[PDB]
């Protein structure tokens, strides 16, 4: 009853299909699984330019 | 009794600002070694002393 199952952009013939984009993992190509990216920052080190 | 003097000075100073205490420019030049060309190249770079 619903055309994007898993909540992503993508229906679900797109994901089964693989016709979505082609960098996306293949777990993510069934139905219930939402092709969603979790992106993080991370800090290396701090410069303090006193003025 | 009368007193005359006259004399002159100098001086000379300089500041300096431990912000921004200079200003650096850089020549670059890009390059392709790729296949097909690439119109309107706007690449990022960094600049890295240690």
């Amino acid at each position: 009853l619903e055309s994007n199952t898993a909540g992503d952009p993508y229906t679900d013939y797109e994901k089964a299909s693989g016709s979505f984009d082609k960098a996306i993992k293949t777990e993510a190509r069934d139905p219930l699984v939402a092709a969603y990216p979790i992106v993080g920052v991370g800090m290396e080190k701090l410069i303090i330019s006193t003025n | 009794a009368v007193q005359d003097s006259n004399g002159e000075s100098w001086n000379t100073g300089l500041s300096i600002n431990k912000g921004e205490s200079a200003y650096i420019n850089a020549n670059v030049r890009y390059y392709n070694t790729g296949t097909a060309p690439m119109y309107k190249v706007t690449p990022t770079t960094n600049l890295v002393l240690d």
